[PDB]
DNA sequence: AAAATGTGACTTTACCCATAACTTTGCCGCAACG
DNA sequence: AAAATGTGACTTTACCCATAACTTTGCCGTTACT
């Protein structure tokens, strides 16, 4: 399309007017940092200011994209600008679409605007940055998933399983590192300077705006919380809720005729020994068992051993076919043993 | 705090009420609007209200529908406090009586003493409200209301329940194999036998299986603590045993002495101090137990069991075969079987 | 005629002191609540209210089955 | 027999359809019709044509949802020949097996076989398949099964079940009642009496 | 004379995916009236 | 060598009547603007 008019801008006439919301599947395998096992390939979310192409914020998890793979940058830019994007631009789905994303835009007065149907067009810009990632960064690491494009191709020798042992934690700190001062100081060809030279002089033009400055409290953390896809839980006796194969408990379960309730639910994706219910018409505090293992530790990795967890339960779960295997075969071998005693006599 | 008070679908209806406010506060009202003008300008000025008071005016658009609601009891307070007396002194009692004969009770007791009388729902509605420990141990004793139990959930972080490093808490734990032998010579009924273990809480693994017909003494003890030692090399520096009369005796006292094991007590009928053992002995009854000829699972409801279906007639297995194959399923199958709290073998 | 064992359970023998309903559950059974120390009737006594119930309680108590005494 | 194939939302949606096309029906159509055109004149050709050609022309409203649907089965029929065979012959035996142990068995077979394996869902929704007196009684034993046998339903006046009279048909049975006795004089436990009832099978009366 | 051990293998709802099967409904022609 | 006995007492839903504690509306008074 050809701009022959001077129409309102499709990159924006200041910083944070126009944020875009894009997902990748890093070329990269990663293993626990306890045991060492092939966890599998994570999932990042960037939010790329569409005015100055400057990644404000990025966010990690080993989940498929949905709502809760976009709250959490949104956190994240929050906790390091104290301000969200007048126009947060998401995905067209279902899985892009709840009730807490848009109560939370209603809250800070914000506007979502979401993607036709199968048209990546409006964030083609993300096209560009994901290929440039690849290109720049994912495809330079050891036991990247460059030869997976051709399955027939991967040999055990290069099989990227065995390969890389890159980690949730370190190679968040490199993705930090090369996002957020290789690429936020390299110059685009697109406007012709950096990254943040251009938010800078943006934010200079457009001032401050305190107006809309947002404390990084807890209660913004509970205004930022996904929700699990029923978004009700049963409340087992002196166990509690259970969220992702953990059994989250508080002292207010122990009303009577709360026993056994269909109860809503919210979960925090980065801390595992806090969820909230709603009891009582009210919202409340639920602790896990890693709560005690993990008091005492700084947000910068609770999150971290948070995705680990998740994935560790998530591949425990498909272990169940390799645990059938076994059962059945020893089972096998009882059986026979078992026909032929019978025979014996 | 306003906020939190609410409700999931008090969030809906306020995002609902926002987006109809939000083209009234842009200047650009929709020509085709379901919301009349009254209510429009309620939520607007609402809206104004909040965001001039609060610094955000979302919070003006909440409803609460959990302060709405007739909270107030219904029955006459005589009525509440003589059907509370007679659940207390008529239901909870080592007698088992069903709720028609004590309601039928307290309406005799109503009538005579003039106050209004209840309904059977009301009498029910009431006992399902004081369920829980108080009620199973008027009822049946400590022992069945020990599944209505409170868990014990860890603020701080002690030591570990289940152990630091392998080989520091090890339980002991005896059992008798639901499958009915046979001799290896003369072919009779020999009975059940009896199975102990004694496993590394840490990990959950099989240190220990033996087997005998007798009845557990201190035999059992010495024939485990030597296997343990021959398998591996070192008992578990703190064996925790049940109140049982064979751990309470001389031998096994001076026995963990000689070795500096420190010994650990479970209270009496209080067997999740057991949790990890026991249930491994659930783990290989439904693996390897109770896929095996003469399983005397039918003789859990005697009142079903015939001749044809006695496993008495069935019995094929002896105690050499049996105990090898429950070595091989304890050393082998659930050696390299993944486990849940552990994400490794 | 077996149900009428059941109805005799709930209306006149369960609602007694040292009944063998809690040893349904023998594995939840514990020396306070073992019925052979709870127990406190006799034969004659139990006997007499068992026909009173069978002859003037459940005589006169109307029957689904009936929609009489 | 095309009502008697309808189902109570089948029933409401012809109800709805009679009541959009019977201002059609009258020469009073309404103004403001939110059902488009083509559906209105769908329903109308078909009531003409069975009140033409069956006797009524309600009856051509009939929707008859129940024939929808695809009950093809979608699992190869070799899978479905060895996961019939394992279930007769390794879940309904003298064992009590558990599900998961026979599905990781019929699953080990079928690797070995070279065939598709069912998912444990689909083991256990065809186990649930077989429920009833069979599987009790080749599983459990001829007492357990004896809950679900049958219910001898009465079609003509045979000899009535519980007797035309008092004193017709009476009852022995005997229990051992739930109840621990104490000694008259001595005071020392003595167990739980037994209970004999003859009971009439008319008045239901304890005789 | 006295506080601190639930647990994990097995089974079951729930959501999605593909296809069969009846009903909808806009896009076109065709007969009848002004 | 073989027909042809499930009950019914004691619970649990399920729907209706009453009232609290608010949202949801119309309607009229008031006021900025033309
Ligand atoms: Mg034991
Ligand atoms: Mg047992
Ligand atoms: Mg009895």
């Amino acid at each position: 399309y050809w701009e022959l008019a001077i129409t309102t801008p499709r990159h924006g006439d200041r910083p944070f007017e126009i944020g875009h919301i894009a997902h990748t599947e890093l070329d990269v395998e990663l293993v626990c940092s306890d045991t060492g096992r092939n966890l599998g390939r994570p999932w990042a979310t960037f939010l790329v200011d569409a005015y100055s192409r400057r990644l404000l914020a990025v966010y990690l998890t080993f989940d498929s994209p949905s709502y809760r793979s976009c709250l959490m940058v949104l956190r994240i830019c929050v906790k390091r600008h104290g301000r969200l994007p007048q126009i947060v631009v998401v995905d067209n789905g279902a899985e892009f679409h709840s009730v807490y994303f848009e109560t939370l835009l209603a809250t800070f007065e914000c506007t979502k605007k979401q993607r036709p149907p199968a048209k990546a067009r409006f964030g083609s810009v993300c096209e560009r940055l994901f290929g440039t990632s690849n290109t720049q960064f994912v495809h330079n690491l050891l036991g990247n998933t460059q030869i997976t494009r051709n399955v027939r191709q991967v040999t055990k020798s290069v099989n990227p399983k065995n390969l890389a042992v890159w980690t949730l934690g370190l190679l968040y700190e490199y993705l930090c590192a090369w996002a957020y001062e290789v690429y936020d100081t390299d110059e685009h060809p697109a406007l012709f300077q950096s990254p943040r030279d251009a938010f800078a002089a943006g934010m200079a033009i457009g001032g401050s705006r305190v107006h809309r400055m947002i404390p990084y409290d807890e209660n913004f953390q509970i205004l930022t919380l996904p929700t699990t896809s029923e978004g009700k839980a049963k409340v087992q006796v002196g166990r509690g809720i259970k969220i992702n194969y953990i059994y989250y408990w508080s002292n207010s379960f122990r009303d009577p005729q709360i026993e056994n309730t269909s109860v809503q639910i919210r979960y925090d994706p980065f801390n595992i020994g806090i969820a909230y219910a709603f009891v009582r018409g009210q919202w409340v505090q639920c602790i896990s068992q890693y709560y005690a293992e993990l008091q005492g530790r700084s947000e910068k990795e609770l999150k971290l051993a948070s995705i680990e967890l998740r994935k560790h339960y998530s591949n425990h779960t498909q272990q169940s076919k390799v645990s059938a295997k076994n059962l059945a075969e020893f089972l096998a071998s009882v059986e026979a043993q078992e026909a032929l005693l019978e025979q014996r006599s | 705090q306003r906020f939190h008070q609410a409700s999931p679908e008090d969030q809906a209806e306020a995002l609902e009420r926002y987006k109809t406010i939000e083209p009234y506060l842009n200047g650009h009202p929709p020509e085709n609007e379901t919301i009349p003008a009254r209510t429009i300008r309620h939520w607007k000025a609402k809206y104004l209200i909040a965001i001039q008071k609060y610094g955000c005016g979302y919070i003006g658009l909440l409803s609460h529908r959990s302060v709405k609601g007739n909270r107030q009891r219904k029955l006459p307070e005589d009525t509440l406090a003589i059907m509370e007396k007679f659940i207390l002194e008529d239901y909870e009692t080592l007698k088992q009586k069903r709720m028609w004969e004590v309601h039928a009770a307290l309406v005799r007791a109503c009538e005579e003493a003039g106050v209004i009388a209840p309904s059977y729902k009301a009498f029910t509605k009431e006992v399902q409200r004081r369920t829980g420990y108080e009620q199973t141990k008027k009822r049946q004793g400590r022992r069945a209301a020990y599944q209505h139990e409170s868990f014990y959930w860890e603020l701080a972080i002690t030591t570990p329940r289940h152990g630091d490093r392998p080989f520091e808490i090890g339980h002991i734990a005896h059992t008798e194999l639901d499958v009915e032998l046979v001799c290896s010579d003369t072919g009779r009924n020999l009975g059940r036998p009896w199975a102990t273990f004694l496993v590394d809480a840490y990990s959950r693994r099989l240190l220990a299986v033996y087997l005998t017909f007798d009845s557990p003494s201190y035999r059992s003890c010495l024939m485990v603590l030597r296997i343990c030692v021959k398998r591996h090399g070192r008992l578990p520096q703190i064996v925790v045993v049940d109140n049982g009369a064979e751990f309470h005796s001389v031998y096994f006292e001076t026995l963990l002495a000689t070795f500096e094991c420190t010994k650990k007590q479970r209270p009496p009928a209080k067997a999740r101090f057991g949790s990890v053992c026991e249930r491994l002995f659930g783990t290989s009854n439904t693996q390897f137990v109770h896929n095996l000829l003469g399983n005397t699972q039918i003789t859990r409801n005697v009142r079903q069991v015939t001749k044809s279906v006695n496993p008495k007639n069935l019995a094929v297995w002896t105690l050499g075969l049996l105990y090898e194959y429950l070595c091989a399923w304890a050393y082998e199958v659930y050696d390299t079987d993944e486990h849940p709290a552990l994400f490794q073998s």
